[PDB]
DNA sequence: GGTTGGTGTGGTTGG
């Protein structure tokens, strides 16, 4: 996260680590949905144009974390992931359309204190979150600007959706009801954005009602972390919970 | 799973389900013009 | 990895 501050003890039980095997890499975040449901990013997975197309038996999630470098000697559940499937309509030869994606861990993982699960969405608390002005959090480890910095823990920053009117003349990509952006109007003296290594890390929001946290969204692009009136688009993890809830009716757990 | 619908999903461990508040979760909950 | 404590939640600059 850029223009972040270093998340607290569990600041996201419910951040996940996409770990590539060979060699050993992060990919992105990740958020516990299930006792074996995680959903990131697609992009995190497939990505043709710069031949991305990383394997279940490829990928690791680390689960329940804090240190981005080291192994908690017990804080960390290091886990296999049984099946990754994509959103069939995902379009990566023009804009990160439906870039979503569920994989089905191998078995089910304790929810100790730092590993634990977050509310998926419904029409009340979404309908009226989801009003521009109001403010979730990305959460990450990842790129703290966009160069060769990556930091020591968690990282945490705190960011207003934003309308249509503004992420639309904002770039050349067209923009889809299937994301939202998140950021600061630049008379507006704060800042932050997500980055790459980011992705398929949590937007996620506060219910004033049932206090509880949802993800109203997933990183999904940018045109360069903090471009001064350029914004990040995260994912409609809603207009989309159709997608979602089908394929584990359909499998696993 | 679905929505809300582990059982308690989004609760936390460390600070909901131990009314423990965030460094900066007033942040937010100040965002809607006053939520709580 | 780095200040044998911390959530790299023990006791073995490692692993
Ligand atoms: N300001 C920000 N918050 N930026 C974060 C950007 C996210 C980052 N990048 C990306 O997710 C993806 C994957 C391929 C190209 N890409 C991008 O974001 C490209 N910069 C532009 C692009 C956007 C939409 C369609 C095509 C290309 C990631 O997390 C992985």
């Amino acid at each position: 996260i850029v223009e972040g501050s270093d998340a607290e003890i569990g600041m996201s039980p419910w951040q996940v680590m996409l770990f590539r095997k060979s060699p050993q890499e992060l990919l992105c975040g990740a958020s516990l949905i299930s006792d074996r449901w995680v959903l990131t990013a697609a992009h995190c997975l497939l990505y043709p144009p710069w031949d991305k197309n990383f394997t279940e038996n490829d990928l690791l999630v680390r689960i329940g974390k804090h240190s981005r470098t080291r192994y908690e000697r017990n804080i960390e559940k290091i886990s296999m992931l049984e099946k990754i499937y994509i959103h069939p309509r995902y379009n990566w030869r023009e804009n990160l359309d439906r870039d979503i994606a569920l994989m089905k861990l191998k078995k089910p993982v304790a929810f100790s204190d730092y590993i634990h699960p977050v509310c998926l969405p419904d029409r009340e608390t979404a309908a009226s979150l989801l009003q521009a002005g109001y403010k979730g959090r990305v959460t990450g480890w990842g790129n703290l600007k966009e160069t060769w910095g990556q930091p020591s823990v968690l990282q945490v920053v705190n960011l207003p959706i934003v309308e249509r009117p503004v992420c639309k003349d904002s770039t050349r990509i067209r923009i889809t009801d299937n994301m939202f952006c998140a950021g600061y109007k630049p008379d507006e003296g704060k800042r932050g954005d997500a980055c790459e290594g980011d992705s398929g890390g949590p937007f996620v929001m506060k219910s004033p009602f049932n206090n509880r946290w949802y993800q109203m969204g997933i990183v999904s692009w940018g045109e360069g972390c903090d471009r001064d009136g350029k914004y990040g688009f995260y994912t409609h993890v809603f207009r989309l919970k159709k997608w979602i809830q089908k394929v584990i009716d359909q499998f696993g757990e | 799973t679905f929505g809300s619908g582990e059982a308690d999903c989004g609760l936390r461990p460390l600070f909901e389900k131990k009314s423990l508040e965030d460094k900066t979760e007033r942040e937010l909950l100040e965002s809607y013009i006053d939520g709580r």
